This record gives structure tokens, sequence and C-alpha cells, in this order.
């Protein structure tokens, strides 16, 4: 539609003698310095912020957005043509590519029209160009990127689920013959290419020479390559679906930036892949910019209710409304819901590990409450204990069609990166998997004695476990070595243990009947005038609370020490199946840590600490 | 008879060499090994010209495939003219030795396509000898007369040429110089220098053509400087398509401080050294410090600061392996020899206990192991060596190392040391936990050098007076206040060497005399009642 020469001249003038208002509205050759650095081979990747263009060239930005690859190539050629005028001296031959390039330029000059008698543009680059998505286009959700946006520069958010090791990919393939003496170039764009056999060079075909060609890796151009799969953020996926994955390919200096399980912002060109009725093709994303979130590291005044309104009576009372009671049990969930993302800047890495255990699955249908835990909590991902077999963590051999050689993958634990981990049906796990859990308990010490796999898994989420009872409710008459069937030492490592017995408590038994009767009566599941409210309001208020970062006082710990003393007498006299130890002191300080976040005073706080002690006493010795 | 396309002269110093002869003379072992011994494979050291001039060094790493032959031909050609009565049948290849350690071995860029690089790691698996055809020649039809043409290097013996006239195996094996070469598949494991445990560690396939195979022992420390290469992997053997991904592989080409020590001896004579070293060394360790005797002396409810104590060893000394049972069977620890059914090639698998020499292995929960296992450790404990007896291999693997742990019929004597964790039932002791750890929670280089450098020369000797002391000790005191009669006591001399290893003292003083005596009382109590 439009002449590419005019646009090339426009971008050249834009870069060379056209000005911006970045530094106090004064031109300072912003891109000029980077171009100079490129001339001296001191900067390898060049980024073109589309925002800078959009400040004073909206039509160019619109054209670029409507078609990405063509303008990308045009900019690359323009930068190539800008280089020679910034040459000041002789290249110091940094690498093999520079040496080959300077010999090629010397040979070109020595002997100085067929369109096929010149160096390909990509071979003489020594620079890579990329685009940063303009802020004008709002980020899109992966499910909404359909075939209709092919070829348009889009930006999507997600979480890395499968990244391969860095490997070299070949852009220009160099072939040399023993008769011609010249260099034959085959640019390669598809992931697969066909090596040449008989050179189609005009010299040989005219001379009917042997034309035997030998591929070499000396003067070929190589670029970095990676393969990653990215999955939608669980927080915004509709409840009625599951997140979908879209393939992203990253090349050049942009590599080695994404880490597994991390939130990434990706901007690239949506292009099809051929694998060679009708013409079918797949899709991928050639990224141009990967920026992680900063959070991955480590108007009246009446609009808030922080100190005047108690968080216990409003926040807790709107959590898990389908559950028929267990308000004391409900409180611990809030501590689990809080977790240990908010930690003091003092190196307390253990604070974020809250491995709570629940025994008894048929009890009061507590399997349901897991979903509410994932949905309300931010930075939380839904996971299932029984989502795959034991092969899901190690490596095995299965048939595949699309891709995957020497597959390396993780389980549910790795999938939730520093979030909320949900594990169901602990009993049905095989013996080997149980050891895999136990090695997680030892603070990320996953050792594998298999020849091919020697990885070190990084488990930093919060682990919630639900366990079925031993083929029936516990019976007191059974003494030790029989009463508990799951290994006791395994339970010992867990910080909190909860078990619910459906005792014939006629006072409580009537309460269950009353609530199930009000079902099928109206649409208000929480009849105590609690409205479900929008999820937007709750999340926004919670986020600003993280920024305060209160710190508990160390002096108060002296009070706690007495609690261990009285516990010892009970532990020795009871001789019960459950047993505790100094781990309670380990737990208590962590447990007290979260509770104080409601009252951000931290000068004198006694009730908050005491309640955590009272929580332990309520569950044990219920008789 | 030469091509100027690469601009490489002979050493680029032929004119400078005449004055080098008359000026440098006016490290003998390097010159003398050549003339007298007549040992091939000259083993020149690091390129020290890089200290003098960078340009000469920079030109020998950009195209090393075109540089090594230059050194080989030039050195041999001079000897041929000077020494016509030498062995010209045995070619000599000049080899770089301890070349430049490539910066950011973790970050090996693909940009350095063909350059020497130095990997540092270990050897995991080694393959049986794989022969290959080298300097292949074709077969004509005109009287089967072959003329020497391919003398100049640079040709490639491409496969699929011998799917016709298979007589080439019997006929052209010797006469057309097609003897099989040697190559060994070797998988190294990069050592990330106690990385924060982020990205996974890269594997490297070391399998190059050079015939120096096995003249360097596998299963050691790796300092192999090699040449990077890349080859196109076929998508399918049936077709000729090739994917735009290449496998990395590495070519096999390889064959002030003391002032601080004197200070430590001066402060050693102070009588408060025991409290200063115990408090400062391993301060993350909780109560029950009698356990430290096994750790502190030797190095320099379960998991109640116990499993963590093992983590200290793994953290402190990277040389070792940590493992446990109940998840691995007896064959899961070693002798796991297996072949790959997809590629049909055998692998001589080894095990971790085998690789555990010169270290301390971390094995806990020893009581939960089955009787089928524990066999291999039994020989190690009673023969200080590890014998692997399988169909492929029947021999013994050196186990000159020590492993110790702790426990909770009288045939237990197999163990080296037995200690039981007793409960003093004192709540005051636990009080220090909150303040010691919870409240609290450049120098790293100093702690590293203590073991490697200072301990290398230290070898204690036992005086005459210090021997009989333990012998006369147990005899008299054993009847006062009422098993020692075995020679078990005599074995305690091994740990006695730790006393001398402190302060680097080869002599015996008043310190460390009563220290050995009380060790009997600590062992006596746990064996009493």
């Amino acid at each position: 539609l439009k002449d590419y020469a005019l646009e090339k001249e426009k971008v050249k003038k834009f870069l060379q003698e056209f000005y911006q208002d970045d530094e106090l509205g004064k031109k300072q050759f912003k891109y000029g310095n980077q171009l100079v650095r490129l001339a001296h081979r001191e900067q390898v990747a060049l980024y073109v912020d589309l925002d800078d263009v959009a400040e004073d060239d909206p039509e160019l930005v619109d054209s670029i957005c409507e078609n990405a690859r063509r303008y990308a190539k045009l900019f690359a050629d323009a930068v190539q043509e800008l280089l020679p005028q910034y040459k000041e001296r002789e290249v110091v031959n940094k690498d093999v590519l520079d040496v080959y390039i300077e010999h090629r330029l010397m040979m070109e000059q020595r002997s100085r029209r067929s369109p096929q008698n010149q160096y390909p543009a990509e071979l003489m680059r020594r620079f890579e160009l990329y685009f940063q998505g303009p802020s004008s286009n709002k980020p899109r959700v992966i499910r909404e990127v359909r075939a209709d946006s092919v070829g348009k520069l889009v930006t999507v958010r997600g979480i890395v689920t499968r990244v391969s090791e860095v490997k070299p990919k070949m852009v220009v393939a160099t072939y040399t013959c023993d008769q011609c003496g010249a260099e034959t170039y085959q640019p390669i764009q598809s992931p697969t290419f066909m090596p040449l056999i008989m050179c189609p060079s005009q010299e040989c075909q005219t001379n009917r020479s042997g034309g035997r060609l030998y591929l070499q890796t000396r003067g070929s151009r190589f670029i970095k390559f990676q393969e990653m799969k990215m999955q939608e953020h669980s927080d915004q996926v509709p409840v009625g679906n599951i997140p979908r994955s879209i393939t992203v390919l990253v090349e050049g200096e942009n590599t080695r930036i994404a880490q597994p399980g991390d939130h990434v912002s990706v901007t690239g060109i949506f292009l099809p892949i051929l694998r060679t009725q009708g013409l079918l093709s797949e899709t991928y994303l050639e990224a141009h910019r990967i920026v992680k979130m900063n959070k991955s590291e480590d108007t009246r005044e009446e609009l808030r209710q922080i100190a005047e309104e108690d968080f216990y009576e409003k926040l807790a009372a709107s959590i898990a409304p389908e559950i028929y009671g267990h308000e004391d049990v409900k409180k611990a969930l809030l501590l689990l819901l809080v977790g240990g993302v908010d930690q003091s800047p003092r190196g307390m890495k253990i604070r974020g590990n809250i491995n709570i255990c629940l025994m008894g699955d048929p009890g009061v249908a507590k399997s349901q409450l897991l979903s509410y835990i994932d949905r309300l909590a931010p930075r939380s991902q839904y996971t299932t204990g029984r989502g795959s077999s034991g092969v899901g963590l190690t490596a095995a051999v299965l048939r595949d069609s699309v891709s995957g050689e020497l597959t390396l993958e993780g389980g549910a634990l790795v999938l939730a990166d520093q979030g909320v981990c949900c594990i169901d049906e602990f009993d049905k796990m095989a013996e080997a998997d149980r050891t895999a859990i136990h090695e997680v308990m030892e603070q990320q010490t996953i050792s594998i004695a298999k020849a091919g796999i020697l990885t070190t898994l990084n488990a930093r989420c919060s682990i919630l476990a639900a366990a079925n009872p031993a083929y029936g409710r516990y019976n007191p008459r059974r003494s030790l070595e029989q009463n508990i069937q799951l290994p006791a030492a395994l339970l010992s490592r867990f910080d909190l243990l909860w078990l619910i017995q459906d005792r014939p408590d006629r006072d409580n038994d009537l309460r269950l009947a009353q609530h199930i009767t009000y079902v099928h009566q109206h649409s208000r599941q929480p009849p105590s005038q609690f409205e479900p409210l929008d999820m937007k309001l709750m999340r926004r208020y919670i986020a600003m609370c993280r920024e305060k970062q209160p710190m508990v006082p160390e002096s108060l710990a002296d009070y706690i020490t007495a609690a261990y003393v009285e516990m010892r007498r009970e532990a020795w006299a009871s001789k019960d199946a459950t047993y505790t130890s100094a781990r309670t002191l380990l737990a208590i300080l962590r447990l007290s840590t979260a509770l104080a976040r409601l009252r951000m005073v931290d000068v004198v706080e006694k009730e908050d600490v005491n309640e955590a002690i009272r929580l332990m006493e309520m569950s044990k010795d219920s008789l | 008879l030469v091509i100027w396309g690469t601009d490489v002269n002979v050493a680029a110093c032929k004119e400078n060499f005449q004055r080098f002869l008359q000026r440098f003379i006016d490290y003998m072992q390097r010159l003398g090994e050549i003339n007298v011994i007549g040992e091939p494979f000259l083993n020149v050291n690091c390129e020290h010209i890089k200290s003098f001039d960078k340009n000469l060094y920079r030109q020998l790493i950009s195209y090393p495939q075109e540089v090594i032959p230059t050194f080989d031909m030039a050195v041999n050609e001079i000897f041929f003219d000077r020494y016509p009565d030498s062995i010209l049948e045995h070619q000599i290849q000049v080899r770089p030795f301890n070349a430049l350690k490539t910066k950011n071995m973790r970050n090996l860029n693909p940009e350095d396509i063909d350059q020497l690089i130095t990997i540092s790691g270990m050897v995991i698996r080694t393959s049986q000898l794989i022969p290959e055809m080298q300097e292949a020649f074709f077969q004509c039809q005109v009287c089967a007369h072959t003329t020497r043409v391919e003398m100049d290097r640079g040709r490639i013996a491409e496969p699929s040429v011998c799917g016709r006239c298979h007589t080439t195996h019997s006929m052209a094996l010797i006469h057309n110089r097609s003897l099989f070469s040697d190559k060994q598949m070797i998988k190294l494991q990069e050592s990330p220098e106690d990385m924060p445990a982020g990205q996974t560690p890269h594997t490297v396939i070391l399998f190059a053509h050079n015939d120096l195979v096995d003249k360097v022992q596998p299963g050691d420390r790796v300092n192999v400087t090699g040449i990077y290469r890349a080859v196109p992997i076929r998508v399918n053997p049936r077709v000729s398509n090739v994917k735009s991904v290449y496998k990395t592989h590495i070519d096999v080409i390889h064959y002030f401080s003391e002032k601080r020590v004197e200070l430590l001896k001066e402060l050693s004579r102070k009588p408060d050294i025991y409290e200063r070293l115990a408090s400062a060394l391993a301060p993350s360790i909780y109560e029950h410090e009698d356990i430290k005797k096994g750790i502190l002396l030797q190095l320099f409810d379960p998991g109640t600061s116990k499993s963590q104590l093992l983590q200290y060893v793994y953290n402190l000394v990277p040389r070792g392996q940590y493992t446990s049972g109940k998840g691995s069977s007896a064959v899961g620890l070693t002798a796991y020899v297996m072949k790959d059914p997809e590629t049909r090639q055998l692998v001589l698998q080894t095990g971790a206990l085998v690789l555990s020499d010169n270290g301390i292995c971390c094995i806990d929960e020893f009581d939960k192991m089955n009787e089928s296992t524990r066999s291999v450790l039994h020989e190690v404990m009673e023969q200080q060596t590890l014998s692997i007896a399988k169909a492929g291999i029947i021999c013994q693997l050196n186990a000159r190392t020590s492993v110790l742990a702790a426990a909770n019929h009288t045939l237990l004597s197999r163990f080296d040391l037995i200690f039981l964790l007793l409960d003093p039932q004192d709540e005051a002791y636990d009080r220090r936990l909150a303040h010691h750890l919870v409240a609290l929670y450049l120098d790293m280089a100093v702690l590293k050098d203590y073991i490697a450098y200072a301990h290398s020369t230290i070898m204690p000797r036992l005086s005459e007076e210090a021997s009989q002391a333990l012998i006369e000790a147990y005899v008299d005191m054993r009847k006062i206040g009422s098993s020692a009669y075995p020679r078990q006591l005599e074995s305690l001399i091994r740990l006695a060497e730790a006393h001398a290893k402190v302060r680097l003292s080869n002599k015996v003083e008043a310190i460390d005399v009563e220290e050995a005596k009380r060790l009997h009382r600590e062992a006596l109590k746990q064996s009493a009642t």
C-alpha cells in the first residue's frame, strides 16, 4: 500500500536528525549513543521503545502495530545502513564473526545486475533489534488471543511452565565448495531445513564443475534460542475453565531471563509454524521483551477501615461460607491464607514455609474448602494432590507427537511458585512419592540417585495436606503401633496437625440439621446478612496492607518460654499417641508472627501472642 | 606452496627467535625432558606471552583448529633437519596445558563457537572404546590404482559411501590407512561453586576424536581445556532433513597467606583457646555439644538439630554425597550397570558410595535399612575398601575415606563410634533456643584455605612417652567403683591424630593429654546400665 523506501527514509531521519522531549524537552541524542555503542561492538541488543515514537509519530506506531515482522526487518535494515557512517576506525576483531565480516567487506571492495549476488542482510548484522510494546495497548489474556490477531504485536501475561536449556540455532548456513572457492549462503527461517547437495551457484552450473559442497560451522551466524510454554494467571481465568498454554520462542540477548514458575510479561509477534484437507499450521510467539514483576524478588481519610474496625469479625466471617462451622478451624486458614510472603528483612527464610496437615477426609466434607482457599488468596494457584502419577516429577519415556526429547518436568509442588499448594489423597501415594514429600520437608534438599536426573528442586510454596483416615474412624482401644497407620515420624515434621471426630454431640448435632434445612429455602447461603461482595474490593484492600511490613518485638519472647515448661508434664503423663517437642517453640514464634499483622502497633502486644497458644490447646485433649 | 588467506607464519617470531637464542639464556626440567627422554606429545604450559603481548595470544585462540597443526608441523620440521636420526614415525602434537580459565563457565555463550574453553567438574559415566574410521580413501575402477592426494587435511569422510563395495572393511582397512581410531563418551558435571541453587546445572558431552583416551584417569577432578564444536543432528535417519538445533560438545585436548598461620600459633598458647574456637566454629549448632567431638575434631526425636548437623557437613565441604534409604534399594546405591535399548550401547554404571573416597558421606536412619543392603558398607567398615562384584567387573574400589554417624547382642562393635542422645530433662536448656537463633536469625575465603593448603604438609608423629599412657590408663581404673579388654582402645590412636592436627603441632604438650582420657568416661556412660 505504501512505499517502503519512504518509510525507511522517515525512520532514518527520525533516528538521525529528529528530536525528543525526554530530558527536560532537550534533544540529547538518546539513540545516537546506543548507535555509537553498536558501532564499537559494545552493545549487542538494541531496543526501540515504541512509546518514544508514539509521542510524536502516531501513524508510524499504528502501522508498526498492524504489522510487526515487516517493520522489524525494515528497522533492522535501517540500523544496518546507519552503521557505516558511524565507523571511526578499524574493528579490533572481537570474535570470529567480526573477522569473517571484515574479510567479506574487503573482498567486496576488491572487485568493485543479478539480484542473487550479494550478502544476505541477516548475515552481516552483529546486532539484534527488538520492540517494547507501547503502553497504549492494554495487555491481553491468552484465551482472547485467537487467530484473528495473527501478525499483530500483542502482549500477554502468564507463568513459565517448561523451559529448555540454552542451545544454538543457525540463522545463516555457510557452504564452501572445493571448485568454486566462494561462499554459498542459505538463510534458514524454519526450524527445519534441507542441506544443499549441488550448488546452484551460476559459476559451477555454467562450468559444469563438480560442485561438491561441505557445510561448515566456522563462518555461520548463530543466535541463542529457547523454548518455553506459558500458562494463564489463575486469578483471572473464569471458574468454568482451566488455564491454557501458548508457546513462546525467545532469541538472542533476551534469553536466560525467564525462570520457571515466575510471572513474566512477554511482547512479541504472533506467527505460524509449518511442520513440512487444507492448509493447517500452529502458533508461537517470537518474544522481543521479557520483563518480570518486581514482586518476584525475595479523597477523604474515611475510605479505609484498618484500626477502628476489627479484621477478625469481618474478614473471617466471609471466608468459606459453605463450611458448616469450625470457626476455630477457620481461623488457622487465615494464617494459611496469609502465609509467609510478608517477612521481615532479616534473613528469616523459613517464615514462608507453613506446612499444615489435615487428617480425615470424610469428615464434614472438608475436601470442599480447598477451592475457596485458592480463589480468594492472591498469588495462589489451584493444585491437586492426585493430578498425575509418580512419573510427573521424575522422567519417563512415553509416546509424543508434537515435541519433547528427554522430557524434564515437575509435579504439583513446583507448579505453585511460592503460593498455596493443595495436596489431596495423601494415603494413595506410593511409597517412593512419600519420600519425595519428606525430602521437601528438609528445606529443599531434593536428591535423586538416578543417573540421568540430578536436579535440585526449589520448593518455596505453602503446603496444605489432606489425608484420609485409616479405613475408618480412629478407635481408642487400639494401643500404639496399631492406632495410627500413616508413619508417625512423617507427621512429626509437620508444624500443625488437625483431626476431626464426628462425635455424637447432640448440642452440635442439632446445629448441622438447622443449617442444611435453610438450604433450598432461598439464595442467601450465608443467612447472617453477609453479602459475597466483589472480589475486586477485597483484593485491593489487602494489597496495600503488605507495604506496611510490621516487625514483632524480640523482647516479648521471654514470656513464651514458660509455656514449654507446663507442656512437658502433660506430655510425659499422658503417654498418648501424639507427641510434640521443641518444634512447638519453633511453631509458636512463626504462628504468633502472622497474627500481629492485624494490629500494626508492635510495641506492647500480649493478646495476639496468647491466642496462638490457646489455638494449640483447643485441638489437643478435646476430652 | 602456501595460501595467504589466513596470514599465519611460523610462530610469527622467526626473526625474533635468533636474538631470543642469544639473549634469553644470558626451569631446566622443561627443556631437558625433550632431549633426553624423547617423550612424544610435547606438553607446553599456559601461554605466558599473553602477559607480554595480547595480540599473539589472541591469534592462537580465534582459530585454534588452524593453530595447533601449525605448532605441530613447525616443531617437528626443525627437529627433522637438526636430528635426522630421530623417530619420525611417532608424530608429536603440541598440547596446551592449563590454558585460560574462561570467564563465567556458567554463562558459556554460543558466540564463542570455536575457541578453547576450560570446564571444571567431575566424571559421571564413561563409555567403552568406540572405534571410528579416520583418513578414509575411495576406491577407483581403473586398475584399482590409488594416488596420494588427500595428504592435506580438511576433507570429511562422509557416511553412506560404503553401502556398496563392502570389501573396504577387509581390503582398505590397512592399505588405505583406515584403521579405527579411539573415542570415549564422557559426561562432565559443572561445579557451580555452591550456587544459590537457582538454574539447573549444565551437562557437557566430552567425546572427541583424539586418541589420548584413558591416558587421563576418569573419576577425578576435571581441568580439561577443550575446543567447542557443533554438529547438525538429523531429524530422522530415513530422511535428510536436519533441525536448526545443534548439540554442544567439547574437544578433548589436555594432558601474605603464610603470615596468618604464624599468628595462630602465638595465640594458641593462651589457655582460653578451647572456649574461643568452640564458640566461633559452627555457631549454628545447638546443645548436646558432645556430638561435636566427632565433627569438630575430625573436620579441623530424630532431626532435633541432628539431620541439620549433617546439612552443615554438606554445606561446609562440597566433597561428598548425601543419601538415605527407604527410597533406594541395594542396587539403587551402586552397581547399577545398564544399557540403553534405544541406542543399543552398554553403560558401566558406578555408584555414589564408590565415588565417596576422600570425604564423609551423609547416611542417616541406618536402623531402617533392610538386611539385604548394608553388605557393601560392611566390607568398607571392615576392610576400608569397596569391592564391586558383578558379571562385568570383579575387583575392589578404593575406599580410603571415613564416614561417621550416630545412633539412638554385642555385635554392634562393627560401628566405629556409638553415641546415644540422652535427655537431661532440663527445660532451662531449651530457653537459649529463642535468643540464640530466633533473635539473631570476604571472610568466607579465609575458612576455605585452612583445609586444602595448611593440611597438605602436616603429618603428625607419635612420641615414645605418649603411647603407653592409654594402655596403663584402663587397667587400673577399671576395677575402681565397680568392654575394655578388646584392642578397641588401641584403635583410638587414629582419632588421637586430631589433637596434633590442631595448631599444626607435630609435638605433644600438656594440652590434649587429659582430653583423650575423658573420652573413655563419655563412652563408658553410654555403655553403662
